[PDB]
């Protein structure tokens, strides 16, 4: 019930730059790094969908600020399911608590 | 170029079709000493600043000068994060 | 920009042919804080800004960037309806 | 854009070529009460403004987009004489 | 454009090789009445202006549209020596 | 253009690529008289400038106009390097 | 308040020379070691954003002694924020901070 | 051992702005007015060398504002000779020694 | 401070040719073998910089003589600073210290 | 172990442009001047690489406005090795100790 | 507060050419004399702004009278910085405080 | 019983980077500093001939970050002659005793 | 106060048939004798002007019968300012105070 929001990169030093012009650009909370294969590498950011667009959007726009980094993929949750937090890894954990 | 302070930021969800992707801070103008001024600016920020950091902005139409905002409605922008001022040969804000 | 409030709008009838179509608001600037300072702006309005609603307003040559505003004698414009303003961490316009 | 009333005219003989034929006004700004604040502006008036009336004026590279200003040394222009100002949607400037 | 009177010259010897044979005056602006305010420009001047004359200065992008001094820094102009101001259809700078 | 006191030295290294090579420096405003204002500006310097120093500065696009300057986010330049200031046909800043 | 600084370089030797010559290069200290996949390796280092950007500038210049060793991407970030510590891999490990 | 500037015009109106966008411009004193045939008319002034320079050089482009009117010839002498006040019309007149 | 050198190979029989000609063509002990994804594996050798070189350039001609393998990189490190000993997988493990 | 800038110019009048906007960009030291004939004179700084490397970058493009002077080499060493200041000219003279 | 103006000359009687025609334009003392070099011979001239500007020009356009000398590279500075006086050869000696 | 090693390089920011980049890389110490001309300088590095080897090699590509800085040429001797020690400056002095 | 003439040849016969076809020639004294590189020599003589001027003139025609010398650059002044024996090497030495 809470947006999520995932940038995918080709790239560390792009998703880092992905994840920190997100939490900056608006109070979301960083929640998750996801690897899945082929260099690509995801980060995801929780909060109210005011804040996930304007983060997210802005941090697309980072990325390509970056030397060899790219965007590969890129979407905005507004209201997920109570099924996706228990199955995927976009949930809260403990250690992200205090961002919340 | 003004010096200042990056206070928070503003979330603007209605707006143009050339302002998206802009990250849009709220700086707190800085005297020369460091105090906070009772004048602000929301800016864009393509150097990513964080919360509390003191920053370099420029007013006008140099805003539009960097090749992604060219085209786009913007009077305020984040060229520098401020690594040291010294001021009279001595640091002012080195850390 | 400068995050401004929507006090009222300004209709002129005699004007320049340039500035057929371009709707006038008065909007007066907030601080920081978000109390309304005694200075104001009439700002043009693509975006359909309501009566008290807080907009973000760049003055200058930004004001003619947007595709139909090139040619027209405008310095002041509204390119954003502020959604939330977050100072210090802590939200301060959310509504 | 500003609203100012026309207080006065300035006449100058001696000006550059490209300022001849310009006509140039003495405008005292107006807060968005209305009372005269104590700052002013010369500028331009494409359309003919007279004493006491209530104008809109621009400031900057905007009073050089009106076609025959362009390559005018012009800073301030009157683009509109102001017909109504509906503050808190109730009239201030009707008459 | 704002009226200014001129209260001397300013005169620089290390300089940009485009700021060359530029005449730099020292504009003290004046008020709507004709009181020295305590803010000065120091502005080009291509109509030759003496000490104690009324002048008509322009800021900005303006500065730099008379076609010798299109590529110069310069951000500030003389374009008129006022000849008369009358304000309230009473005459107030004759002489 | 303002006259200004070089006061210091504004060194940032996490900034746009446009901005390197640019030496930022700390102005202060001085008045007419020649004393300090409470006004500051971080001003790019192509001309050689030291601490202590009274230079000349311009703001806006004017600073953007020196050949190599033009693609780079700047509102402020040291345009000048003052030698004399000749205020009431008696100097001032001789030294 | 330390920057952090990336680079990521496809091949293990290409990255040990970045790791070394980072180091060696200014006072920052090494914290980070990601392997994202495909052969794409990232070092992370820590310092402040003076000592950062000289590293990062000799770590990439660093990798072309190594035959067959490319740069992919290369970033600094001036200052992280304090969600990045706890998700991302660039905080500081209890192994390096003799080298603080 | 006092700077001298002169600009030389082709026509009175022009060497009269000359001579007034002169001694407008710095705190010189122009104290020569010098005709030499064919219609070139030469002013001549006196300050120091700060205000020289910039009176002269600020006096050129005045000339090129008025029509028919060109700057065939101009110069600045930083320390002449003190031979030169007695031959050559250069020197302070009695009539110009309230603006020294 | 123990001389570190690394040959990277693309396949894993190419890389214990390069793994057993190294330690066979000089007194070097190796230490590492690290898999970094798209079939690059790197083996890491320590010693003397003496033996370190002598066993990177044997061990670089060793994979030459194996069908399908090549050598994609390869690099060694003279002196490497102590910060890499704990973030890079080139230590000495305890296994590893009778070859030591 | 502090950090060294050094601006390599042809020619004496470029190198004092260069050793000036050096100084006066940054809070630098000018330690050392350096002939190593054909015309190429070296300028060496020392600071915090904060301060150099915008001392030595706003000191390349200031030698860009001399007429005939050029920059032939520069560079910034952010952490020299103790050895350097013994035999290269780049430590501090008992004549520039008051502008540490 | 003195400014420093340089001419850099190819040949020694293109040098004191352009020496003797500084020295004499206006009130600076020549303090210094440098070679760098492959026949580059530079004059070190110290005096105001506006009279160091007026012998440099002078000086400049003077070395065309002498046949076979070249101009490479002239440069005045408004104030030198403390720091160029110890450093480079500028500064004024005992030899030339009786121009002063 | 100590190898010599030596870089020529054309310019002096090309020879600190090659000096600093030659102590860094192995176990050696720089013992001379070496201007024959035309902007040719030398430095020169005194250790085992395996440690000179990899310094060479690292202080060889490490000038090609130097813009501008050329390598020209270098030499590795295995074990010097007793009677270069006294003629040629290759010996180690008392400067540097104290990094052998 | 008493004039200098100057012959600058490339190379050191054709400085000495210069500077002997220079005292043989008319009564001067030769004082200077100036090396500023790339084998540019330049001899510099003292003496009236009447003598300078022959002697200057008759040789720089000596040098011209000499096989592969040549006159790079030569001139005369005659009256040079007091400012300018005391830095450049131009004065009379004690050596030579039996030709004055």
């Amino acid at each position: 019930a809470v947006a999520v929001g995932m940038i995918e990169t080709l790239g560390f030093p792009a998703v880092v730059e992905a994840a920190d012009a997100m939490v900056k650009a608006a109070r979301v909370t960083l929640v998750g790094y996801e690897k899945i294969g082929t260099g690509r590498v995801t980060v995801i950011v929780r909060g109210d969908v005011s804040e996930v667009q304007a983060s997210v959007s802005a941090g697309t726009e980072s990325v390509k600020r970056v030397n060899g980094g790219q965007v590969l993929s890129t979407h905005i949750i507004a209201r997920p399911h109570e099924n996706l937090e228990y199955v995927l890894p976009i949930r809260y954990t403990e250690e992200v608590e205090q961002f919340r | 170029m003004q010096m200042a302070k990056v206070c928070g930021t503003v979330v603007g969800t209605q707006k143009l079709p050339s302002m998206t992707g802009v990250k849009l801070l709220l700086l707190q103008f800085i005297d020369a000493n460091g105090e906070l001024l009772p004048k602000y600016e929301v800016a864009a920020d393509p150097v990513g600043a964080g919360l509390g950091e003191w920053v370099l902005v420029n007013r006008g139409s140099a805003a539009r000068q960097t090749e992604y905002h060219q085209n786009r409605p913007l009077d305020a922008m984040v060229v520098a994060i401020i690594d040291t001022v010294t001021v009279n040969n001595r640091r002012l804000y080195g850390e």
